């Protein structure tokens, strides 16, 4: 309902998300994404959207 | 009676202003009793803050017998909720020269055995490859020869005989009733081969280049989602690093090209020719006193 | 100096150093009045100096009060607050 609260939201979905990618991306990559989104626990289009901006 | 934490919340509200270190005899000792009331009550906090005080006050006092042996004890029931290996085997540095010099071998032998396993356990340290060598290391015993080829176990282990070292000899292995809490065995199985698979994987990058990953989790002791468990801890605390492809099966060293290649290796090729020139015009004078004499 | 004012500094400070869940850093803002940064930066200080005399490596509730006794008194003169005479 808070406009401020909204927009600090998005803050904390990149942060905790930056968070949960670096250990992802920290071991060796070329791994399914399928397997990546059983991680995270998301949608693949949504892990694939929010990675690719970033 | 059984009563615990009201024996123990008592001292607390007394005896901390009761001494204003004026007399150090009766203060330790009693200070002994109180840690040892927040380790049967369960409390880590209170028996951390507790050990502050005479520990390290001990140490410029001279040299005691009992009073040492409770450091000892003390330190080890702690770690009960603490559960950390690194830290117990550098409090058990002073007890490795207490036994060899003020006591004899009687009760040097078991301590000896229980300060490797906590070095066998220990995640890692600088300090590691000099707690190898030691200093009474080869004086012809049965349990220094089973953690002496322990330690260098690491570097050749397959994980093969793995099982079949922990039954026939496990002094402190397996089966450890002496200075470790615990409802059954199931924790020096677990604790064990966390240490083991790490030591694994580091070795195979000093050998196997690269290596399929169908045979590393032979190796291991694992399963798919068992192996990408430890590999993960590996790489994200900065202690190794490794290639892993899920859908190609494949585990190299992933050798890292950052060194500019000619412009640094090339360090390798200068030494080769460098002994060229040089042992050849020693061995021409050297020849010919063979042959003229 | 202004309750929040004074507080810039405890919140800045002391989230540099090792503190403990029980000290509360609000009892050390409204007691105190009209201090420098270097004094109020100086209860930091010196209650992570008492803490190492009794061998603490964080900073507890008791230490912020014996350290407090000595940075709250700056005025050791007398015949003041006077508007007669």
């Amino acid at each position: 309902g808070d406009e401020l609260t909204r927009s600090h939201f998005n803050a904390l979905y990149d942060t905790l998300l930056e968070s949960n990618l670096c250990k992802i991306i920290e071991p060796f990559e070329c791994v399914e994404i399928s397997h990546i989104s059983k991680i995270i626990g998301l949608d693949t289009q949504q892990v694939e959207g929010k990675l690719s901006q970033m | 009676e059984g009563k615990i934490d009201e024996a123990a919340d008592i001292l607390c509200e007394l005896q901390v202003e009761t001494y204003g270190s004026m007399e150090m005899s009766e203060k330790i000792q009693f200070i002994l009793e109180q840690m040892e009331l927040s380790i049967l009550k369960g409390d880590y906090s209170q028996a951390t803050v507790l050990s502050r005080k005479i520990l390290k006050k001990t140490f410029k006092n001279p040299k005691y017998e009992s009073l040492k042996l409770e450091y000892y004890n003390l330190l080890v029931k702690i770690s009960l909720h603490k559960r950390e290996y690194l830290e117990v085997a550098q409090y058990l540095q002073e007890i490795y020269q207490t036994d060899a010099i003020k006591s004899d071998e009687a009760k040097w032998k078991p301590v000896l055995s229980h300060i490797v396993y906590f070095l066998v356990l220990s995640p890692y340290g600088n300090l590691q490859n000099d707690l190898i060598h030691k200093i009474q290391n080869d004086n012809n015993l049965k349990k220094l020869e089973s953690q002496e080829s322990l330690v260098k176990l690491f570097t050749t282990n397959e994980l093969m005989r793995w099982p079949i070292v922990q039954k026939t000899y496990e002094p402190v292995l397996n089966e450890d009733d002496l200075a470790f809490g615990g409802e059954a065995n199931k924790h020096h199985w677990e604790d064990l081969q966390k240490r083991v698979i790490e030591h694994n994987l580091r070795v195979i990058s000093e050998y196997y280049s690269r290596i399929t990953l169908l045979r590393l989790n032979e190796l291991l002791d694992l399963t798919e989602s068992q192996t990408e468990t430890y590999i993960s801890d590996l790489v994200n605390q900065g202690i190794i690093y490794a290639k892993v492809n899920r859908p190609a099966k494949i585990v190299n060293f992933e050798k890292p090209k950052n060194s500019s290649q000619l412009l640094n290796e090339w360090s390798h090729n200068v030494d080769e020719l460098l002994e060229h020139i040089e042992t050849i015009g020693h061995l021409i004078t050297k020849e010919e006193i063979m042959h003229g004499l | 100096r202004d309750r929040r004012e004074r507080r810039l500094i405890f919140g800045t400070i002391a989230s540099k150093m090792s503190l403990a869940p029980e000290a509360d850093l609000d009892s050390l803002i409204i007691r105190n009045d009209s201090l420098s940064g270097a004094v109020i930066a100086a209860i930091m200080q010196e209650a992570g100096l008492r803490a190492v005399r009794k061998n603490r490596y964080v900073i507890l509730q008791s230490d912020l009060e014996e350290a407090y006794a000595t940075q709250v008194k700056t005025d050791n003169t007398v015949d003041k607050f006077d508007f007669y005479k």
